[PDB]
């Protein structure tokens, strides 16, 4: 009915985005294992296989997030990462879920 | 990614 065609409307799914880690040839494993427990609260066990993922995929997906907070985790951990004079790169890519 | 060096003293 109305109502009811007024609720579908309002389905909308967020817009949400992957946070990803993508790898290089010069930040150390240590190092991502570092990022992965301080801004995304993993065990150190979780933490070392993203790790591996990084090393051996090219890239890993760390979580997903509303876009506000995506793009907050990606401007720290580029920031952690440059402060440690290390290439690490952190994007964003749009989960569609 | 770049991996540690491994640790060992006469083993």
């Amino acid at each position: 009915q109305l109502a009811e065609e007024k609720v579908r409307d309002a389905l909308k799914p967020p817009s949400m985005y992957k946070v990803i880690l993508v790898n290089d040839d010069y930040t150390p494993m240590e190092f991502v294992i570092d990022v992965l427990q301080k801004f995304f609260s993993y065990d150190v066990e979780r933490a070392t296989q993203l790790m591996l993922a990084v090393h051996y995929q090219g890239k890993a997906i760390c979580g997903v997030f509303t876009a506000e907070v995506a793009e907050t985790k990606v401007a720290m951990v580029n920031k952690y990462a440059r402060e440690n004079e290390h290439p690490l790169l952190c994007t964003l890519e749009k989960a569609g879920a | 990614l770049v991996k540690s060096k491994a640790t060992n003293l006469l083993y």
